[PDB]
């Protein structure tokens, strides 16, 4: 017989990950961020490199844990843009009748809702594919022209706006909500990148987390274009 | 320091007494080159499959989970007898051993950072070459505008091509180049 | 059982790469001197090779058929043991739940040490009374305090050795006739000839046995570039 | 070979048509100094080379090269304004 | 969950593609297919936006050609 | 499904709780023996009683759940089962089809006559002479 | 019944097609499967993200008591000297670090005037 | 012109130029366009998931262009933005208890000027450039260079 | 295949959360009696009279707010020492003659 | 009722002796089910016979 977990027991991804958040706040550079960052994203890899090598335990439980993790995390995310909501329609009784220039309905929330839509089907598409064991190898690069395009639409957007976050609470909260959906856009690029064809296909917890995750940013940005656009 | 280290191979004989192992590839037995093998086949150099020369090196790799199985034994060639028993590896490969262990530590790393930069690179250009360019007449004086507020409010709309080029008329008179200049006309 | 991962390929059959390379010593060792694989391979060519003779099946006893595939004849030790070993899986990652127990028929609580936790809940509906645990350790009959429920445990040992199958199976199966290689080419020549391999394993062990890479395209069947 | 699940439609196994002699490791066994790997060919280990090699010459080249820029090249707010930050050519400040 | 069979009615095979001949006109082609993937996920699909457009486009009526012909004052 | 759910979406496994309708009770049958009829006294119990592998249903559910997860060929599912199976995919992608072929037109027009008439063929004109396009969705105003 | 090479010959039409329609079909299915596909072969193959997390890990040994590594030795582990030689290289980085962070509560202790507190009222 | 063909056959070869139509009407030109570790799966499919996949592919793949054109209108749109009127300073409008300086907490460039106003930070560049400190942007006339989405 | 949801639960819960809301507020105003016409103009009356004057033809086209109140603030000052609305007026009328 | 009736394992036949799915990039090769169903015979006819 064998016991029902594999423990581990030692682990020192820990401290390395810890110390390099300090190494934040301790800085007198911001070159060092910079490259602190790219430590971060060095260890957090190897992190995930453990969960992949869990896979020999055989545990029938693990992938369970993992998709309600995420779950939880989901959640969190929908959360902190309900925060940033609840700011926006705050001061709502101050918005309207202040002497700045508010967006326009036409042109940019239908390309971006079009764009977005895109990015949805290909997401979608994927899931199909992995559902029948097959790939294709185009679908990734349209995920990239996809990202390419909304960068730089957004990048535009900023740079040409004659209003800025000192102007009103109303310019700041559109920025602030603009702005962390695109964190989260390129959140979905750091994961994206790394999407191939694994061969033990539907217990990967990757592929089940893909889907979740670009449909909560495609859904966010509904919520959002009703609210600053519309 | 230790022979492997001096005389480095993949899956010789006397691994034991030559006291380390020092190629992370696992697995073979493929009859062909590229073709079904054993193991999972991954390494910093000849694996996967060439772009330069359009072939198949090694076979797609072939996982000990529910997918696949263990290795043969005529074809494993990371002896965990060898692999591990670390006890004096550090003499074993020396300081310049030890930093290539380091650097091959971190292959999971690498692999993700080359399929991540190419993007950013993407989406730094387009930063780079706005940031060259003058910036747009973003404002202008609030009573003017309002005196003309039809041609300045509507005019992109009506005829895009005239209302460019008064853009660009307008710019360079903004920064004072525009004798500098020859404007293409409409 | 429900706690299992997926059956993976070699919960199946294991591949032929997996074969010994020395098949004469392998089909003379003693069953309790063979390893997993070895006992793999020596059943698979024992077997199939009686198997792929279907003149002789008819006169073989069923003692015979089932010592050449390799199965083992049930008796009550040996059903006793697997009994258990399997009741032990399934309650790893399954509830206990079965009878109250009493001096009679006490509750058998399997364990390998000589030690383990076990919880009362008392009877049916209203007699369901709140968990108690305690430790079952060998050698007593435990009465729970409040609801008077006999407990034993039931240790899965044997020779300073814990109940697994591979045990049971060497504690009582018997090594008949030893195999006799005349039967393994016989076989091979009846369904492998002119190119036409139906027989693999056969074909496989056959070339082993007169050494390695003799028959037709052998050779370049153990040639590989990693 | 691969897995177990894939096979000829027809089991042929060719007679041999050339006179090639055979690999070491195609008539190799287990041996006592090979307890592993006997069945596959032994291979140069070049990773165990070109990774720290490699790695050290992107490293001089990026520092000699962050270097040179901040050392020839006048003063500027980041790289791209050494290099293209300048005034206009005969713009006298 | 409740099991039920299933409503496709249409043609099941169509036959060999030959150059296009023998097949039906294209609009009961369109018709066959929604029919074959299901119709649920055309009205799903299109819902929200025929309820936001019939919303807005109203507007041209109820609130701006009314108002016109409807102020007391 | 997406969702992966022990009970009904084990895709991760594959387990099932109960057997395939196609075989006969004779052959294998759902664990199900609450109906059993009162033990004869003179009866005396042999196995363990436990709920598990003694008792012959469970066994062969076990056994099953184990060896069914290699088959020839494909149990094909009813159209019913592979609708549901891409239902968000196929409902997400005639929403596009909406976008483009009913949101786009119309909002294209009214793009075109906020041009000539100053605000949007679904709003009352302004009298107070303010300048600008106003408000888009009417009803929230 | 003739079968033609696969992607090379249209069943919409009897016509083949003329000249520059053949050149087209032709050439876009040489492209697509010898030419871009190189791309992906590469991507998927030599670049497998999931590969990368087994590199340097022991065979599965088809024998199953020859793999109790997986138990003896924490995963963090599995890669033998690459894995220790990388703890072991953030090791040596403790003391450097101390420095460091001890440099940054000088700076803001010297910044804060925190120094000068007798200089100040002697 | 061929009158070897129906004028729909015509329409429909030329729609077929890449293989589209023919790997939809045929399975096996279909799993043959696979490579051949895919094809190796490809048995398992119905009728009913083969066709569906490629009916949401082209329909992903046939709405590509009309987003690019969208996305080039709004290019053009942002490149040639017309000039607004300059706010006045209201109530509540610029508002600063500190200087900009969060994206260079050191440097402090553009200390005046905020994250994303581009014309203060030309202006206050050339300063920087007056002051013999090269600064990179702001210098190339929109109309002479690629990409601008700005020419006539 | 067991359901968690109700079928149709995404389309019922939007749709029908929306229906809800909007028949509750027309609730609401029955009950508080608020008038329910939509005005888009600013209610500001000698505004909306001087504005009808300009419709009127009494005060000339293009005329701005601030050359018609009693009082001026220094912004609106220095934009009356540069205003001419003949100038402008004739500006425009030029234009029409050489788009017809 | 598992899987959308994929299952976990099946075999797969080729009629080349000499084919490799994964070092061969050609395109003429169909594979065959367990009975020997050739591929481009799709499963709701082949599971009837
Ligand atoms: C006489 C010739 C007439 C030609 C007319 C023009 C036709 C152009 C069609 C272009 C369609 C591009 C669609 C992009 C989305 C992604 C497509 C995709 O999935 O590809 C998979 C395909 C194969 O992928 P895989 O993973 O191997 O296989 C996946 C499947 O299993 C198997 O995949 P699959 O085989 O099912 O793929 C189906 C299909 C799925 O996509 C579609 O079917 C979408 C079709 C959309 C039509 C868009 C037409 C745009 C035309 C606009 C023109 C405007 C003019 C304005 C004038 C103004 C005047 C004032 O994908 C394709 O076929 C993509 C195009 C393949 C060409 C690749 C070679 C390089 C480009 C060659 C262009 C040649 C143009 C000649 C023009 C001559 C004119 C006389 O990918 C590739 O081949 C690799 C990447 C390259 C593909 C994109 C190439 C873009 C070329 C654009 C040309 C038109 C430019 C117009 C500019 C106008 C400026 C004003
Ligand atoms: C025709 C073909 C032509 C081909 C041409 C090819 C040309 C190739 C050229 C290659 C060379 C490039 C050179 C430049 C590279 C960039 C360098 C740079 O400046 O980066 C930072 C740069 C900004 O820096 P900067 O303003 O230029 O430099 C200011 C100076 O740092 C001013 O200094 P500061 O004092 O203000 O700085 C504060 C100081 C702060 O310093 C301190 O705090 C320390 C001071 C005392 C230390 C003394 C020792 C005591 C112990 C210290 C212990 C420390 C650790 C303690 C623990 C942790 C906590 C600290 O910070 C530092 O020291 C900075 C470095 C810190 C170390 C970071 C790690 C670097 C490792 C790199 C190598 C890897 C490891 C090697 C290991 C080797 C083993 C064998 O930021 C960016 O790059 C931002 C943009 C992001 C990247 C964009 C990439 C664009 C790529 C464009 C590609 C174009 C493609 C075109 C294709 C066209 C096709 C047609
Ligand atoms: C007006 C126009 C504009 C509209 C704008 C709308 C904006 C919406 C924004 C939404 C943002 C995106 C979020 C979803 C992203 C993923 C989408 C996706 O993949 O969908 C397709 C896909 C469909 O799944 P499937 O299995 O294929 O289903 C097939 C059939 O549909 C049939 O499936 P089935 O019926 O057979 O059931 C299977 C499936 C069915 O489930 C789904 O398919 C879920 C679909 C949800 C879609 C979103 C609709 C909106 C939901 C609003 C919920 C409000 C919560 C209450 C807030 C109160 C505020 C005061 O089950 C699951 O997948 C289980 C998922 C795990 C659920 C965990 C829930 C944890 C929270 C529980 C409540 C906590 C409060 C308790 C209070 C009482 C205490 C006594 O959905 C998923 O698989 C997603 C599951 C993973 C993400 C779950 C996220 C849970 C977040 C919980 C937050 C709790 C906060 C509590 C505190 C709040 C107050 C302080
Ligand atoms: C004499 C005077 C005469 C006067 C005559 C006047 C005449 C007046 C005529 C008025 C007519 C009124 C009619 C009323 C009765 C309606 C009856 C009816 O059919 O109701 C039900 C009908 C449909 O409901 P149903 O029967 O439940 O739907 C059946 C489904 O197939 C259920 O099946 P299912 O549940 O399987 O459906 C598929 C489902 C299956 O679900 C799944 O597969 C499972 C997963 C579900 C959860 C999904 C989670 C998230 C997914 C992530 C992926 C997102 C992709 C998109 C990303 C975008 C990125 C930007 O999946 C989905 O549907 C969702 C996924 C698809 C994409 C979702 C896209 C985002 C949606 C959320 C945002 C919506 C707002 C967008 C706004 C624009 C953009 C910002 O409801 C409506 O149509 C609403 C009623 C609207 C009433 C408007 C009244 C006012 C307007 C009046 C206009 C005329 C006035 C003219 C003037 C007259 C003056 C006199
Ligand atoms: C912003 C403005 C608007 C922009 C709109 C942009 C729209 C983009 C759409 C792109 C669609 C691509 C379609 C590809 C069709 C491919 C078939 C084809 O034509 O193959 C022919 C042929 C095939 O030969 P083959 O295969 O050997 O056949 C021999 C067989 O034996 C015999 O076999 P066969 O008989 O089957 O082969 C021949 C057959 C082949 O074709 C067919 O039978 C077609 C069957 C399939 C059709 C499926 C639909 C295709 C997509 C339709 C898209 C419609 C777009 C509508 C846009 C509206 C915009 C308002 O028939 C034809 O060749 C008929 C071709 C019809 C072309 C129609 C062109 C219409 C242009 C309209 C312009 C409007 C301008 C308005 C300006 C207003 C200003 C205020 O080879 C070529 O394709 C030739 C390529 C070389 C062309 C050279 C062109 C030189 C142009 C010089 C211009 C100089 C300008 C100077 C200016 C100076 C100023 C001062
Ligand atoms: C015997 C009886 C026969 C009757 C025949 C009736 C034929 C009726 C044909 C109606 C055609 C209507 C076409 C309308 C197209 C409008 C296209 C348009 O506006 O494109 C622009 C817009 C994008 O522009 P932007 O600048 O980005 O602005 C919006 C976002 N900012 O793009 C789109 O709208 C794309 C979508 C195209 C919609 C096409 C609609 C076609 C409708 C055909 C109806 C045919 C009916 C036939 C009935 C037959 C009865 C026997
Ligand atoms: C190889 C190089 C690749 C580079 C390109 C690819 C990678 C890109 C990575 C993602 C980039 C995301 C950037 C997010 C921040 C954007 C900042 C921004 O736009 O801010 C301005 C925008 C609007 O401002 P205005 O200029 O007034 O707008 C008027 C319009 N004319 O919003 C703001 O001002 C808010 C700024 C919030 C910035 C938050 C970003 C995090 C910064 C943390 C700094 C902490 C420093 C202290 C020490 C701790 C270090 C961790
Ligand atoms: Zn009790």
């Amino acid at each position: 017989f064998e016991l029902n977990i594999n423990i581990i027991n030692y682990n020192y991804l820990g401290i390395i990950i810890t110390v390099i958040i300090s190494i934040y706040i301790y800085n007198n550079s911001n070159i060092i961020s910079v490259y602190n960052s790219n430590l971060l994203l060095i260890n957090i890899n190897i992190w995930m490199k453990y969960n992949i090598l869990d896979m020999l335990n055989l545990n029938v439980l693990d992938y369970k844990i993992l998709l309600w993790i995420v779950v939880i995390i989901i959640s969190n995310e929908i959360l902190l843009f309900v925060s940033f909501y609840w700011i926006y329609y705050h001061n709502y009784i101050n918005y309207y009748h202040v002497n700045i220039l508010i967006l326009n309905s036409y042109n940019i929330v239908y390309n971006n809702i079009i764009l977005l839509t895109l990015l949805s089907t290909i997401v979608n598409i994927k899931f199909y594919n992995y559902i029948l064991s097959y790939y294709k190898y185009i679908l990734s690069y349209l995920i990239y022209y996809n990202n390419y395009m909304f960068n730089n639409k957004i990048i535009l957007e900023y740079k040409n706006n004659s209003n800025y976050t000192n102007d009103s609470v109303y310019m700041t909260s559109y920025f602030y909500i603009i702005l962390l959906h695109y964190i989260h856009i390129y959140d979905s690029i750091i994961l994206i990148v790394v999407y191939n064809y694994v061969n033990y296909k539907n217990i990967n917890n990757y592929y089940i987390n893909i889907n979740i995750y670009y449909h909560l940013i495609e859904v966010l940005y509904i919520v959002i274009s009703i609210l600053l656009y519309l | 320091g230790c022979e492997a280290v001096k005389n480095p191979l993949i899956g010789g004989p006397n691994q034991k007494a030559r006291g380390a192992i020092t190629s992370g590839f696992a697995g073979g037995g493929a009859k062909r080159l590229g073709g079904k093998g054993y193991g999972i086949m991954a390494d910093w150099c000849d694996h996967g499959y060439s772009f330069t020369k359009g072939q198949a090196i090694t076979g797609m790799p072939h996982w000990p989970l529910w997918c696949g199985g263990g290795v043969p034994d005529k074809f494993i060639k990371i002896d965990p007898d060898v692999h591990f028993n670390l006890q004096g590896y550090r003499e074993r490969i020396g300081w310049y051993g030890f930093f290539t262990a380091f650097l091959q530590a971190n292959y999971h790393a690498f692999v993700y950072f080359v399929r991540f930069i190419p993007i950013n690179i993407a989406i730094f250009w387009i930063y780079v070459n706005e940031r060259q360019r003058e910036p747009q007449e973003n404002v202008m004086d609030h009573e003017e505008f309002f005196r003309d507020f039809d041609s300045i409010y509507l005019g992109q709309v009506f005829d895009h091509h005239r209302f460019a080029e008064w853009l660009a008329r307008r710019r360079a008179v903004k920064w004072g180049y525009a004798d500098q200049i020859h404007i293409p006309p409409v | 059982y429900r706690h299992w991962h997926r059956m993976s390929e070699d919960d199946w059959a294991l591949p032929l790469d997996s074969m010994p390379e020395d098949v004469k010593t392998l089909m003379a060792t003693p069953q309790t001197e063979r390893g997993f694989v070895e006992d793999y391979w020596y059943n698979r060519i024992r077997g199939e090779a009686t198997l792929l003779d279907p003149e002789a099946l008819p006169s073989k006893s069923y003692i015979a058929l089932a010592r050449d595939m390799g199965l083992q004849i049930v008796d009550e030790p040996s059903s006793h043991m697997m009994g258990l070993i399997e009741l032990y899986e399934y309650l790893r990652g399954a509830s206990f739940v079965g009878p109250f127990g009493t001096i009679e028929n006490p509750v058998l609580v399997p364990a390998v040490g000589q030690e383990r936790v076990v919880a009362c809940t008392g009877g049916v509906g209203d007699e369901e009374h709140f968990t108690l645990w305690f430790r079952c350790r060998e050698g007593f009959m435990y009465r729970c305090g409040e609801c008077d429920q006999i407990f034993m445990l039931v240790r899965l040992y044997y020779e300073d050795r814990y109940w697994t199958q591979t045990l049971v199976r060497d504690t009582f199966m018997s090594d008949g006739d030893m195999f006799d290689l005349k039967t393994l080419e016989r076989v091979h020549k009846m369904w492998n000839k002119d190119e036409m391999v139906r027989w693999e394993v056969g074909y496989w062990a056959q070339d082993y046995v007169l050494g390695k890479g003799v028959l037709p395209g052998m050779v370049e069947e153990h040639t590989r570039v990693n | 070979r691969g897995s177990v699940f894939q096979m000829p439609s027809t089991p042929v196994y060719p007679l041999t048509t050339t006179k090639k002699v055979a690999p070491p490791t195609a008539l190799a066994k287990r041996t006592p100094e090979q307890p592993f790997g006997w069945g596959s060919p032994v291979r140069e280990d070049r990773a165990w080379r070109v990774v720290p090699r490699n790695f050290i010459i992107l490293v001089i080249v990026y520092l000699s090269g962050w270097a040179a820029i901040k050392t020839m090249l006048p003063r500027g707010g980041s790289i791209l304004g050494q290099i293209y930050g300048g005034p206009p050519k005969g713009r006298l400040i | 969950h409740i099991p039920h069979p299933v409503k496709y009615v249409g043609p099941r095979r169509y036959g060999r593609y030959v150059y296009g001949m023998n097949r039906p006109p294209v609009l009961r082609q369109v018709k066959d297919w929604i029919d074959w993937t299901g119709w649920n996920s055309v009205f799903g699909g299109f819902s929200f936006q025929v309820a936001f457009g019939l919303m807005i486009v109203s507007g041209v009526y109820l609130n701006n050609y009314r108002a016109t012909h409807t102020l007391y004052y | 499904k997406h969702f992966f759910t022990d009970g009904a979406n084990d895709y991760v496994t594959g387990w099932e709780n109960t057997p395939p309708l196609k075989f006969p009770a004779s052959v294998m049958k759902p664990c199900d023996y609450s109906m059993t009829k009162p033990i004869p006294k003179h009866w005396k119990l042999r196995g363990s009683g436990i709920h598990g592998p003694e008792n012959t249903d469970l066994m062969k559910l076990v056994l099953w759940n184990r060896l069914k997860q290699k088959r020839p060929q494909r149990e094909v599912p009813n159209i019913n089962y592979l609708k549901d199976s891409i239902r968000l995919e196929l409902s997400v992608n005639w929403w596009l089809m909406s976008c483009i072929f009913l949101w786009g037109p119309w909002l294209h027009w009214g793009q075109e006559y906020q041009k000539v008439h100053e605000q949007p063929p679904w709003a009352m004109k302004r009298i107070d002479g303010l300048r600008g396009e106003g408000y888009f969705t009417w009803f929230l105003e | 019944v003739t079968r033609y090479p696969s992607g090379t010959r249209t069943i919409m039409s009897p016509y083949p097609g003329g000249p520059v329609y053949q050149w087209l079909r032709i050439n876009y299915n040489y492209f697509k499967r010898y030419q871009w596909r190189r791309v992906g072969r590469w991507q998927m193959r030599s670049w497998c993200y999931w590969k990368a997390a087994f590199y340097g890990v022991p065979e599965w040994n088809i024998d199953p008591t020859k793999n109790q590594w997986r138990w003896c030795v924490d995963p963090a582990w599995y890669g033998g000297m690459r894995d220790k030689a990388n703890m072991d290289m953030y090791r040596l980085m403790v003391y450097p670090f101390f420095g460091y962070a001890l440099l940054y509560l000088h700076s803001r202790f010297k910044q804060n005037d925190k120094y000068n507190v007798f200089a100040k009222w002697r | 012109i061929s009158t070897s063909e129906t004028l729909n056959q015509k329409i429909l070869r030329w729609l077929d130029v890449t293989g589209m139509l023919t790997r939809w009407h045929s399975r096996r030109e279909f799993i043959l366009d696979m490579d051949p570790y895919f094809r190796k799966n490809s048995g398992m499919w119905t009728e009913w998931e083969r066709k569906t996949l490629l009916f949401l592919f082209y329909c992903c793949t046939l709405a590509t262009p009309y987003s690019a054109y969208l996305d080039l209108q709004e290019l053009k749109h942002q490149g040639t933005k017309p000039p607004r009127p300059v706010s006045l300073e209201s109530r509540f409008m610029n508002q600063r208890r500190y200087d900009f300086t969060w994206m260079h907490p050191q440097d402090k460039f553009c200390s005046e000027c905020r994250p994303v106003e581009l014309e203060c930070k030309k202006m206050c560049f050339d300063r920087y450039r007056s002051m013999d400190y090269r600064m990179y942007g702001f210098q190339r006339p929109r109309i002479q260079t690629y990409y601008s989405f700005s020419t006539c | 295949g067991r359901r968690l949801l109700h079928g149709n639960y995404f389309t019922r819960y939007l749709f029908g959360s929306l229906a809800v809301i909007w028949i509750a507020e027309y609730a609401a105003a029955c009950q508080y009696g608020i008038p329910r016409h939509r005005n888009p103009n600013w209610m500001w009356s000698w505004w909306l009279e001087k504005q009808n004057q300009i419709k009127n033809g009494e005060i000339p086209a293009n005329t701005p707010g601030y050359a018609m109140v009693k009082w001026n603030n220094e912004a609106e000052q220095r934009w009356l020492k540069t205003l001419n609305v003949e100038a402008m007026n004739e500006e425009f009328a030029r234009r029409r003659e050489a788009y017809y | 009722a598992y899987n959308g009736g994929y299952p976990f394992h099946y075999v797969v036949q080729y009629d080349d002796p000499n084919y490799d799915c994964e070092a061969d990039f050609e395109f003429e090769e169909i594979p065959r089910d367990e009975f020997g169903v050739p591929a481009h015979i799709p499963p709701e006819l082949s599971t009837q016979i």
